[PDB]
């Protein structure tokens, strides 16, 4: 019996850990992806004042 | 006592779930009101329908249930619908925006925004049970929130209900009346997640029910409407023995020991007997032998697949109606004498029998004739893996050229998330494979 | 399920314009804004495009660097419909000139025109997208077009984007640096939108003069562009997909959303499918019969048997096997819409991610080099503070979207 209780236990347990690596490489890949998105408008705004600076001169 | 919570996830989910709880009120003589002028024990009971409902002071039979989408527009339908006053406002969960049929969508970005209201309500239901049996889940395979979300509900109720029984109600996609080309991709990750988290899981062909309203209804192109109370007569004679007592009443437990012979061969395949139309019953009633015949032949199935080509590990027969055994144990013996039944060579090949009592009912107004008799049979046959064959060899196309796989890494998916969930699946196919072989 | 609509250059106006007069019509709007219609399947769906003293003002943003297009919209039919505030406009204007769009006079008015739009969002229950009107050959709707698409990815980076853009073509140029604006708007697009439908002047114009024998005028052209567009957005205006789900099922690859127009008649199921198909019938210059189809979206609108289109349409994908991919199962989907269009009583608009497409960007990409060759009417373009690089860059970019269509063209299931 204690066999059996050990064995659920330990299903609730991998069960609970396999899930919260999921959910935290998900959190971080997609905040990466999203992240370099925002990068690249970055740089085309760079670009951008870099264009109107060099009408100016 | 041995209570049943059901959970309805996305539009089918959820239409599938308005289906059945009508037909559960029109075979226990419940009233859209959610009262049961039969039911002379008010406030509460143990009787067998009691699995299904639980009973307020005011004599309000409530269904032990829970729909959940993503987006608000069909369960809307539910908040206004004929059995509006049925359902506590607590028990209908609705987001804003749908998971556009991705499913990472489902799992991860809005289903985690979601699932801890989920549970939560999903835990009141619990508390009111006295011996909570487990839970159903009805899904599709195809729709973001059907698949991705049921994922991390299934992972989220073994880690709060350990190994408490699991069953599924799952909607095998038709290219047809599909709307999603990426509907392979979102079944074989979802399959995949929760293989080891379901005891028991009906599929449901949607090829398979629309061919049989073609054939057997004469309708031109069923809706879901009509796909929808057919699959409810399924589910209906499935937990039939939950919900009524009987002396040859078998329980579905009992038949789940005969069906499962390893823990991932739970897919049943599920056939029902007689689909007709009015104008066809009229002056025609169908034996017992007749809609046992019928359980045989291929075109009733609810999933597309040849058992005459594959092995049987186990045939269960639930009969409903004006049924008794001597009728059955006749036609039994005939199909044992006219079918190729080949059974694996470690299973006896007995045919496991339940009969209830109570005649089935049909909703008015609908297609299907109401008869005196009706027979579901489960069957766990080798040749149910041809549905994951034709499902695995699509995705296998589409993911050769990433094809739409970007949406999925978008949100947060990776690349071996997809080849993982590919090969557990090629492991099953295997599986099936290696339990029909001979012993040594 | 909101959408925010905007209007951007004189292109993007008058086809704006006449957008929201089908649309309107449709759901029985009159140009002060009442709804006087007999079925209440004209309101259900309103909210997508229209907001709510008992009235339905378009969720619309009007954008130009010169107020003649835009004055013009004020004093034409449903002028008075629209939102006085959602007016934008400048004065200097944009000469047809990318470079004025998208860096100087474009990015001078940029900022007041975000400030429109985050007004209507913040209105909104659930913000679907935006969806953009605007040609590539002239200054602002391809210019400030592409920026103002760049500016709203950045605040709503998960919102889909989408463009209905027109073409430029020799049979109806308006300028000769239209090879250089289209090249550098469609460097833009492949970057920045989720589905870019292309309106091809050239195919327009063939269809006005051959078809429906015109020996040309704008209104000829954009009744054309007004009925695309009524049919496209049909299953978002009338109950019977949200635009992200309808971006998954039809992008496969993310650089790949540019479609293929297709509208009929320009009558019998059969006859409709078959015309529906025909290249004479693609509101964009390419056959589809020199690529293959990755995903196909098509709408019927009519009282016709669902059951014969089911048919029709699995006979046309039978019979034409070798223009679908068989690598992507089941690609071609179909809604029928029991509403028909106005003066119809039964049409059928389609759109196709085809590898075929490439023909148009081939074509723009020869009316670019033959320029780029010898930096013909460069001085319009450095002279705003761009370099060659920036026109290379563009070139190799749009190249290189040719390079993968064709290897998908070529790719094999086994
Ligand atoms: N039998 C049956 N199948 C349905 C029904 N509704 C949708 N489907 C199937 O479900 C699949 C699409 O998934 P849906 O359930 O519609 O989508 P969802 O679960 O709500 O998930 P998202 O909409 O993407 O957020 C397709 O294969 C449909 O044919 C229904 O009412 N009955
Ligand atoms: C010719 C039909 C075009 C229409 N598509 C459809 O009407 C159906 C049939 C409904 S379902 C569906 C899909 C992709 N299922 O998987 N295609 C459509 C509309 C659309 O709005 C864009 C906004 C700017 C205006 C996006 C799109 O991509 O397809
Ligand atoms: N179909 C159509 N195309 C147009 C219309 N007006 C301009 N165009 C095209 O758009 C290009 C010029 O861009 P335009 O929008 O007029 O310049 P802008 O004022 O700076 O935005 C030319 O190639 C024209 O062929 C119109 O009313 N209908
Ligand atoms: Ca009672
Ligand atoms: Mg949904
Ligand atoms: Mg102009």
């Amino acid at each position: 019996i204690q066999k059996a209780i050990e064995e659920n236990n330990n299903f609730i347990k991998m069960a609970k850990e396999k899930l919260a690596q999921k959910m935290e490489s998900n959190k971080e890949n997609r905040e990466a992806h999203l992240a370099a998105m925002l990068e690249r408008l970055q740089e085309k705004d760079k670009h951008a004042e870099e264009v109107r600076k060099n009408k100016e001169l | 006592m041995r209570e049943c919570i059901s959970i309805h996830v996305g539009q089918a989910g959820v239409q599938i779930g308005n289906a059945c709880w009508e037909l559960y009120c029109l075979e226990h003589g419940i009233q859209p009101d959610g009262q049961m002028p039969s039911d002379k024990t008010i406030g509460g009971g143990d009787d067998s329908f009691n699995t299904f409902f639980s009973e307020t002071g005011a004599g309000k039979h409530v269904p032990r249930a829970v729909f959940v989408d993503l987006e608000p527009t069909v369960i809307d339908e539910v908040r206004t619908g004929t059995y509006r006053q049925l359902f506590h406002p607590e028990q209908l969960i609705t987001g804003k925006e749908d998971a556009a049929n991705n499913y990472a969508r489902g799992h991860y970005t809005i289903g985690k925004e979601i699932i801890d209201l989920v549970l939560d309500r999903i835990r009141k239901l619990a508390d009111q049970c006295t011996g909570l049996q487990g839970f159903l889940v009805f899904h599709s395979f195809g729709g973001g929130t059907g698949s991705g979300f049921t994922s991390l509900l299934m992972e989220r109720l073994s880690v709060d209900y350990g190994k408490k029984s699991k069953l599924e109600f799952s909607i095998y996609p038709a290219p047809q009346v599909s709307t999603a080309v990426v509907e392979p991709y979102n079944s074989i990750l979802t399959t995949h997640t929760t293989l080891e988290h379901s005891d028991c899981a009906f599929m449901v062909d949607n090829e398979a029910i629309y061919d049989i309203c073609r054939r057997n209804l004469d309708i031109e192109r069923p809706t879901y409407t009509n796909l929808n109370r057919l699959i409810s007569q399924i589910v209906s004679s499935i937990t039939a023995s939950l919900r009524f007592d009987g002396a040859l009443n078998v329980d579905l437990t009992e038949f789940q020991t005969n069906l499962v012979p390893y823990p991932r061969i739970h897919f049943p395949l599920a056939t029902y007997a007689p689909v007709i139309s009015a104008e066809k019953a009229y002056h025609e009633q169908l034996s017992v032998a007749e809609i046992t015949n019928a359980c045989f032949e291929p075109a009733n199935q609810m999933v597309k697949c040849d058992p005459r080509h594959g092995k049987y590990m186990a045939c269960c027969l639930l009969y409903r109606g004006d049924v008794v055994p001597k009728d059955v144990n006749a036609a039994i013996a005939t199909i044992k004498t006219k079918r190729s039944i080949q059974f694996v060579d470690w299973c006896p090949t007995g045919f496991k029998v339940g009969i209830n009592y109570q005649p089935p009912t049909v909703v008015p107004g609908g297609d299907l004739a109401k008869v005196q008799r009706a027979v579901c049979m489960l069957s766990n046959t080798t040749a149910i893996a041809e549905a994951w064959a034709r499902l695995d060899h699509k995705f296998d196309l589409m993911y050769a050229k990433r094809a739409f796989v970007h949406w999925y890494v978008g949100e947060g998916m990776e690349e071996g998330e997809f080849s993982e969930a590919r090969e557990d699946m090629a492991a099953l196919e295997k599986d099936y494979e290696e339990v029909g072989v001979d012993s040594v | 399920r909101e959408i925010v609509h905007i209007q951007a250059g004189q292109c993007g106006n008058q086809i704006g314009a006449k957008f929201w007069e089908v649309i309107s019509d449709e759901h029985g709007i009159d140009p002060t804004g009442s709804y006087h219609g007999d079925s209440d399947l004209q309101l259900e769906r309103i909210n997508v495009y229209y907001n709510e003293g008992n009235k339905y003002v378009p969720r619309a943003i009007l954008v130009d660097l010169e107020p003649g297009t835009m004055d013009s919209v004020r004093s034409g039919p449903f002028g008075q419909i629209f939102r006085p505030d959602n007016f934008v406009f400048g004065q200097s204007g944009a000469g047809n000139n990318w470079a004025k769009g998208h860096y100087t006079e474009g990015a001078e008015l940029v900022d007041s025109v975000l400030d429109v739009v985050r007004k209507e969002s913040e209105s909104c229950d659930c913000l679907q997208g935006f969806q953009l009107t605007h040609s590539l050959g002239g200054g602002t709707g391809s210019g400030m077009g592409t920026l103002l698409i760049s500016k709203i990815r950045e605040e709503y980076p998960d919102r889909i984007m989408n463009t209905f853009s027109v073409m430029p073509s020799p049979k109806v140029s308006d300028t000769v640096v239209e090879p250089y604006n289209a090249t550098l708007s469609v460097h833009q697009l492949v970057e920045n939108t989720d589905e870019t439908y292309c309106i091809d002047n050239e195919a327009l114009y063939d269809i006005c003069f051959r078809t429906l024998k015109l020996t040309p005028t704008y209104g000829d052209l954009n009744h054309l562009v007004s009925a695309t567009m009524s049919g496209v957005t049909t299953c978002l205006r009338f109950p019977g997909a949200d635009l992200r789900k309808l971006a998954v099922n039809m992008v496969p690859f993310p650089r790949l959303h540019f479609f293929m127009p297709g509208f009929a008649p320009l009558l019998t199921v059969p006859e409709l499918t078959q015309q529906m198909f025909d290249s004479k019938n693609m509101m964009a210059a390419c056959d589809p019969r020199h690529g293959r189809y990755l995903t196909v979206a098509a709408i019927f609108r009519g009282r016709m048997s669902m059951k014969e289109v089911d048919e029709q349409m699995l006979n046309v994908q039978n019979k034409n096997s070798s223009y679908f991919v068989e690598w992507i199962p089941n690609n071609v989907k179909t809604a029928v819409c029991d509403i028909p269009p106005r003066g119809l009583k039964m049409s059928a608009t389609f759109i196709g991610n085809s590898t075929a497409i490439q023909e148009l960007f081939k074509r723009i990409s020869e009316q670019f080099t033959a320029m780029f060759r010898r930096k013909a009417f460069l001085h319009w373009y450095t002279g705003e503070g761009m370099d060659e690089m920036e026109f290379t860059e563009a070139e190799s970019n749009m190249n290189d979207l040719v390079s993968e269509y064709q290897q998908y063209q070529d790719a094999t299931a086994d």
